[PDB]
RNA sequence: AAGUCUGGGCUAAGUGGUAAAGGAUGUGGCGCCGCGAAGACAGCCAGGAGGUUGGCUUAGAAGCAGCCAUCCUUUAAAGAG
């Protein structure tokens, strides 16, 4: 739950070059730096999977310095369902505004029932300390009936760790199955 | 026989071989009984 | 002059006809199989339901013998929570309730047919049967 | 089935299929997605169709999304008249597709359930289609 | 990899709690005679021992890895194991060598046995109740 | 609907008017008729079809070739007690599906069973039968 | 008219030398997880069992019409199949 990667140095070489050897070019910045990247794809990809947006990745560079990240954007190649570039953001002591992942807890009355909880979001926008990123936040939704539905004000919020949305924005709810027999008309 | 451009496994002891240049489906029941066609 | 077999039935209570399972497979016997309406509505008829189980043998000069268990579970569970049928759905609507420890003199009623000899591990069968027919064990 | 409430204009000229979608490549909403792999004028008693197919596999029940919706409308002109005399009559609706769009997603349902309803849906349709479920890079987005 | 290793811990256990461990090839006994040549080394051999039958590949890393006398009867073909002494066995082989040398064509058949801890032998100790 | 008889209704008479001078018995009879030929009419009418409570006496040899047939005739089976064994079973099949019945049953029982049947009673045929019938 | 030219690889259909949805133990090359000498995969030798016909539902659905539930027990194991 704190990941490292493998991260490269890149000047004047190709993306298509780079991209072409299984690499992955990317940048790396923050408001006191600027860095152009590659990654092996396979190995990013690898940590990224399980990390996201959610999680510190770290870069080891070559020079030996040992950068602490947050993936802040990630480029895709629309026609190929693929990553084409990486966004990097070199973290700080400062707090910072992040992605939490959304855990939900707890089978609602509405599932259960016939019908489905849908995630409208598995994460949510939040101010923090890079010190204390809660890898979780659970949310119980055991309550809501296909109807039913729940926003950011409720939401637990361990500390601190405030949030970074309008409360008024909604976070999941209970919307009814598909039924065959609605069919006919 | 069935004889078709779907030549598919019917049931669990549905059999795809390929004779001669053909796909077939072979099969203990005879309705599965498919050549590709 | 037909074989030595060895018979197994399920046949409820009353019902003493000798037609099927009581015929083509009884007929081996050369059995009273009217002994039967009477032999086993003398240990049933103080009772009155409950499919009580049996075994039933031939030899060699064509007389038939029997043997029977103890009224099933879903049965004896029936009569102790106020029901004359289960629960339709098992799920939502529970239409009795037992406690621990009536389970348990149900699960007395049934000691000598199990698997195991026991109170607590023959109780939770009796607590799995209850959650079959959907009837919140008291707890 | 599906078309505009209204229209500003009421037929449009043909336009092109050069290209990759423009946006709509990332699922959004559900577990599972189909996308494209290839341009087609999709049209919506096709999009329909391959709606009831999934929720006739579900029977019921989860939830499908449509994330594509036919708005071009498609001109015919009558049979065996000749060239000439003005543009054809509306005849439908269709929906401009380009491969890496997704156009339906599934929520709520067992991975085997969500695939062999993604495989029917596609079988509905006049294009190649992979199947995709929702990844890192989606909410990446 | 795997399963195979809290079964190596269970036999450890059963077999770290004894001394005097038999072992039978359990073969065709159906479900009702099973049930039977089982309470019946129950009711003869205390707790709930009869046998605790496992993979003799493990039962040699058992016997094996406490060194536990090193088995050697044959632990080849069906290999059961009667824990006598997770019981309270003497000439509670007996209560094996009826139910078996009866109710089959050869039933609860025994192979190797280690007694106090000394290695017993075939049929001397399916003798040794006799 | 296809003009055969009404059955199973009531018929509440309640509001009315008289003429000391014009009306009738005739003219009472008309009026009733108009009313009902337009009760039967405005109030979602249905065909309703005879059923069959059906005995069929077979050896049980043959007895789920005989229930299949049962139910294939659009029948709904009732019970099975056994005879001079021999076995018995009670059914509902709609008439319609009862014609020249004895040669299946023969075929289905190797000539070796039997049957009786009688009318028991009336019920809406298919919603996909009712409308064939319309023509 | 000029190489039966050189080195690596593929293809077995005369594909090359006429086409699509789709279908396939064709053939090669990658990649990812999985089980495996604490003995896997294949065959084959045992067992595959109780409470229990689970509750409901038809006249009967006894593991296998179908609607719920999917526990418990001896167990090496064994699903309310
Ligand atoms: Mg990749
Ligand atoms: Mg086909
Ligand atoms: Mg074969
Ligand atoms: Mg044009
Ligand atoms: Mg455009
Ligand atoms: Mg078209
Ligand atoms: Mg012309
Ligand atoms: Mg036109
Ligand atoms: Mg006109
Ligand atoms: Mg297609
Ligand atoms: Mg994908
Ligand atoms: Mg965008
Ligand atoms: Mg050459
Ligand atoms: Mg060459
Ligand atoms: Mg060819
Ligand atoms: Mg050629
Ligand atoms: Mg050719
Ligand atoms: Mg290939
Ligand atoms: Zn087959």
């Amino acid at each position: 739950m704190e990941y490292r990667l493998k991260a490269y140095y890149r000047e004047g070489e190709k993306p298509s070059a780079l991209r072409r050897a299984g690499k992955l070019p990317g940048v790396m910045y923050n408001r006191h730096l600027n860095r152009k990247v590659y990654v092996d794809l396979v190995e990013f990809d690898k940590v990224f999977r399980q990390a996201s947006i959610h999680h510190v990745i770290v870069l080891e560079l070559p020079d030996g310095q040992s950068l602490p990240t947050l993936v802040r954007q990630v480029n895709l190649d629309k026609r190929r369902r693929r990553p084409e570039h990486v966004d990097f953001f070199v973290l700080s002591d400062e707090p910072v505004e992040m992605y939490v992942p959304l855990r939900f807890v707890g089978t609602p009355a509405g599932v259960r029932a016939g019908g489905v909880l849908q995630e409208i979001h598995r994460d949510i926008l939040v101010k923090v300390s890079p010190r204390n990123i809660p890898e979780f936040i659970e949310v119980d939704v055991s309550g809501l009936e296909i109807g039913d539905s729940l926003h950011a004000s409720d939401l637990k919020l361990p500390p601190g760790v405030e949030l970074a949305v309008s409360p008024e924005e909604t976070i999941a709810a209970v919307v009814p199955p598909e039924d065959v027999e609605k069919l006919a008309e | 026989m069935k004889v078709r451009a779907s030549v598919k496994r019917i049931c669990d002891k549905c059999k795809v071989i390929r004779r001669h240049g053909r796909v077939y489906v072979i099969c203990e029941n005879p309705k599965h009984k498919q050549r590709q066609g | 002059k037909k074989v030595v077999a060895v018979v197994k039935l399920q046949l409820p209570a009353g019902k003493a006809t000798p037609a099927p399972p009581v015929g083509p497979a009884l007929g081996q016997h050369g059995a009273n199989i009217m002994e039967f309406v009477k032999a086993f509505n003398a240990a049933t008829a103080n009772m009155g339901d409950a499919i009580v189980p049996v075994e039933i043998t031939i030899y060699a000069d064509r007389s038939f013998t029997f043997v029977t268990k103890t009224p099933p579970a879903s049965y004896l569970i029936r009569k102790a929570a106020g029901l004359e049928k289960g629960a339709h759905k098992p799920g939502r609507e529970k239409v009795g309730r037992i406690t621990w420890e009536q389970v348990l003199e149900i699960a007395k009623q049934k000691m000598p047919d199990l698997n195991t000899t026991d109170l607590e591990a023959a109780a939770r069968m009796i607590a799995g049967s209850a959650r079959s027919m959907g009837v919140e064990v008291v707890g | 089935m599906l078309m505009p409430r209204r229209m500003k204009y009421r037929k449009q000229q043909r336009g092109r299929l050069k290209g990759a979608t423009k946006g709509g490549d990332y699922v959004a909403f559900g577990d599972y997605g189909l996308v494209a792999l290839e341009p087609a004028w999709i049209t919506a008693q096709q999009i329909e169709a391959a709606r009831v197919a999934m929720v006739r596999h579900f029977r019921r029940g989860g939830k499908i999304f449509i994330r594509i919706f036919p708005d071009k409308p498609y001109t015919k002109k009558p049979l065996e008249v000749r060239m000439g005399k003005g543009k054809g009559n509306v005849e439908g609706y269709v929906a401009v597709v380009k491969p890496g769009r997704v156009m339906f997603e599934v929520a709520g349902v067992t991975e085997e359930q969500a695939m062999e309803a993604l495989r029917i849906a596609g079988h509905k349709l006049p294009i190649k289609t992979k199947i995709v479920r929702r990844d890192a890079y989606d909410e990446a987005q | 990899k795997r399963n195979v290793e809290l079964l190596a811990t269970l036999k450890e256990n059963l077999e770290r709690a004894q001394g005097s461990f038999f072992l039978v090839n359990y073969q065709g006994l159906p479900a009702k005679e099973t049930h039977a040549l089982r309470q019946a080394l129950k009711q003869n051999g205390a707790r709930l021992f009869v046998a605790k039958n496992t993979l003799i590949r493990l039962a040699l890393k058992e016997l094996g890895l406490p060194e536990l006398d090193g088995l050697q009867g044959p632990s080849a073909v069906v290999f059961y194991e009667d824990p006598v002494a997770a019981a309270k066995t003497l000439v509670q082989f007996a209560k094996s060598n009826p139910k078996g040398i009866p109710q089959v064509k050869s039933g609860l058949l025994q192979g190797q046995i280690l007694t106090a801890k000394d290695v017993e032998a075939l049929a001397e100790l399916p003798t040794m109740d006799e | 609907l296809i003009g055969f008889p009404v059955v199973d209704i009531k018929v509440t008479l309640y509001d009315g008017s008289y003429h000391e001078v014009d009306s009738s018995e005739m003219a009472f009879k008309i009026a009733g008729s108009m009313a009902i030929k337009e009760a039967v009419q405005k109030g979602d009418p249905v065909i309703l079809e005879p059923i069959m409570r059906v005995e069929v006496t077979t050896p049980e040899e043959y007895m789920g070739d005989v229930i299949g047939d049962l139910n294939a005739r659009r029948g709904q089976i009732l019970g099975m007690e056994p005879r001079g064994n021999a076995q018995v079973i009670r059914a509902f099949v709609p008439l319609a599906e009862m014609f020249g019945y004895a040669t299946d049953l023969r075929s289905k029982t190797q000539g070796r069973g039997s049957f009786v049947m009688f009318f028991d009673h009336y019920q809406e045929v298919p919603k996909q039968v009712q409308e064939k019938l319309i023509k």
